[PDB]
Parts: C-alpha cells; structure tokens; sequence
C-alpha cells in the first residue's frame, strides 16, 4: 500500500498548507476509495486542530525546527507518540503534527523542509503504522469510524 | 449499552488527563536536575510535545469510538433520536473540556519552565516553582474527573427525564 | 441560610460515614426532601467516582496555607465552561472530601472554613442557574429516589 500511503500524505499536507495560504506545487514537483480516505483524513484533521489550534504552533515552537535538526525533532516526537502502540487517534495526531511541522517551515521561509518531512512521514507510516493499520481492518476502518 | 458508552469514554478521556498530568510533574522534575545536559534538555522539550499530541490523540481515539458505538445503538433500535442526541452532545462536551484541560496543562507546563529558566533563583523560588506547577496540574485533573463523573450522572438523568 | 444549612447537612453526613461528628469540628419537610436527595446523590456520585479512578479524598493536597486555592481552584475548574446538576453534585462531593482529608491530616479547623467557602461559592455562583432550572425541588425531582 506504499504509493497510496505518499498520495495520502501528499494530500493531507498540501491541503493543511492551503488552510494557510501556501501552494503545494511551490515546495514539490509531486480512487473512489482513495477519495473517501483523504477526505476523512482532512476531517478529521480539522476536527483534532479545531480545539488545538494556537496551542499547537506552541508546541512546534517549543521543538525550534531548523533545516539541521527538524528530522531528529520529528522522529523523537513520532517515536515517543507511539512508544506504547498505535490507534486511529495518535494516527491523526501524527498527520496533524508534521502538518504543523510544515507549515512552521514555510513561515521561517524554510521551504525546503516540506518535501522532506513529507518523505519522512510517507517513510515511518510505510514502514511503522502500515503493519498495524492492516491488522486493523485497513483505512477503510478509519473512513468507517470518523465518518 | 449507552450508559457503558458514555461512562467508558468519560473514564477513558479523564484518565488520558489524568496520566498527562502526571508525565508533565515528571518532566518537570527532571528538569529542576541541576547537571541538566542541553542533549537532554532538548528531549525533555521532545517528551513534552509528544505526551501532549499523545494525550489528545487519545481522547480523540475515545470520542471517536464512543460517537461509533452510539450511531450503533440507534441503528439496532437500542435508544431513540432524542436520547442519541443527548448522548452525542455529551461526548462533544467531554471532548470540549478534556481537551481544554490538556491545552491549560500545557501552558501551565510552559510558564514552569520559563519561570524555572527565567525567574532565576535559589533552588527555593525554583522549587517553589516546581511544587505551584504540581499543584495546579493535580486541581485539573481532580476537576476533570469530577467533571466526568457528574456529567454521565446527569446524562442518565436526562434519559430518565426523556 | 438554606444554602448555609444544606453545606451543614451534607458535610455532617459525609463526615459522619468516615468515622467523624460534624459536632466535633464547628419548608422544614421541603428542605429534609433536598438535604435527603442530596445525600443519596452525593453517595451515588462517590460510589461511581471510586469505581473510576479509586480513591478521592488521599488525591487532595491541601495544607492550611494553601487551602483556599484547592478548593477555589478546584471548583474554578468544574464549572469553567458551565453548570448542571451533576457537577453540582460532584461540588458537594468534592467539598466533603476535601473536610475529610483534612481532618484525618490533623487540620480538624479546614472543615468549618471549607462549608464557609462552599455556602459563599453556592449562594454567590451558582444560586442563578439553581433558580433558573427551577430551584432544588427540580432537583429532587429529578435525582431523588
């Protein structure tokens, strides 16, 4: 499920980065079943920031994400969010945080950190969520379960 | 049955609250340790923001299988609309506050640090500092589960009115 | 003083369950309906509460320097965004707690400061949306068994 979890992680960011103001195609040069995914991923991503919103520029603040070290902030935070296992919550915690994390890049005009925390996102749920997201009924079980 | 529903997602949201509460008063501690390495310094900060994503995720994971659980009640005919929309309303207005109460711990977390960094002292206004943080954090969660339990008590009372 | 005599009833019964006499430390048939509903809900509330999450009254800090702000941070907390009658509840609740933590840490002089706060906290804070949803016989009717 690899090229259909980057479409997944392309579109949440880019959609995020619009909420902004910002333009996806500046920062990168990168199915029925596939829509009702992304769609439920952005929902429930508004959902999760709606009630989070300036205390959660905060919190990135507080990481100081610079091009030489945002990929050690993002794995530590991603690795301690899910030190004791997974469930659809931290999962869209996970797509909110490295959403803040970008759009944090590109108002300190470090755009070339989205394309990276984009691959580093697509790279830990390839390779670290996919596993359990599978056991879990696939992320249909998510469209099912946000609604 | 519903009761089960809102009852577990009010005890699972508190006690997400509850656990926070208790993973900041340890950060914090551990930052009043005075041969404090920037190396960790900066995983303290990284331990901070991961509990506080954790602990949303976690209420949010809650909410989102009590709404579940509910919208499946009222299709096996199990309550009717008017007692489904109570119960939803109560779990947005669990949502409402155990995410208030973990934003407001945040913060609380924040001006400790700066107060511990900032406001520089023997270990006394520090320590001080350290316990006021303690205290505060404790008073959220209490009120939280207070909150919790009062207000699936008045749900039911509600159906019962309904 | 109805709301000063409900504070006085509920903390005497709470107090005395824990193995202590309100005596020790400080219409008529209408008032014994709400005091009676009161502590039934009062003990409903605390058998669930302890269900939950275990014990409530070893979980208070308090000190006499900084009882004032456990109690008023506390109830500040609860009613934060709003009222209802189980949150009314889990204030009294909260409030016979907080005496009986006191009294078994040998701050037997907390319990008469405490109802104090509790009544000025109801008499000022909460006594509108009391009346508003139809006074504590509403109440009753709805809580009492």
């Amino acid at each position: 499920m690899s090229q259909s979890n980057r479409e997944l992680v392309v579109d949440f960011l880019s959609y995020k980065l619009s909420q902004k103001g910002y333009s996806w195609s500046q920062f990168s040069d990168v199915g029925t079943e596939s829509e009702a995914v992304k769609q439920a991923l952005r929902e429930a991503g508004d959902e999760f920031e709606l009630r989070y919103r300036r205390a959660f520029s905060d919190l990135t603040s507080q990481l100081h994400i610079t091009p030489g070290t945002a990929y050690q902030s993002f794995e530590q935070v991603v690795n301690e969010l899910f030190r004791d296992g997974v469930n659809w919550g931290r999962i869209v915690a996970f797509f909110s945080f490295g959403g803040a994390l970008c759009v944090e890049s590109v108002d300190k005009e470090m755009q070339v950190l989205v394309s990276r925390i984009a691959a580093w996102m697509a790279t830990y749920l390839n390779d670290h969520l996919e596993p359990w997201i599978q056991e879990n009924g696939g992320w249909d079980t998510f469209v099912e379960l946000y609604g | 049955d519903a009761k089960k529903v809102a009852k577990k997602a009010a005890d699972q949201a508190a006690n997400r609250i509850r656990e926070l509460a208790q993973v900041l008063v340890e950060l914090l501690k551990e930052a009043l340790k005075l041969d404090l390495t920037q190396e960790m310094r900066k995983k303290l900060i990284e331990r901070y923001a991961a509990a506080i994503i954790r602990a949303i995720g976690d209420i949010n994971n809650a909410i989102y299988q009590a709404k579940q659980e509910a919208e499946k009640l009222k299709k096996a005919g199990l309550v009717d609309s008017d007692q489904l929309d109570a119960l939803l309303r109560a779990l947005d207005e669990l949502q409402k506050v155990a995410s208030k109460a973990a934003n407001q711990l945040g913060r609380l977390f924040e001006e400790a640090l700066k107060r511990l960094d900032k406001d520089n002292g023997g270990e006394e206004e520090k320590d001080r500092t350290a316990k006021w943080f303690e205290f505060e954090a404790r008073a959220i969660a209490i009120a939280l589960t207070l909150a919790a339990i009062g207000d699936v008590f008045d749900l039911e009372k509600e159906w019962r009115k309904l």
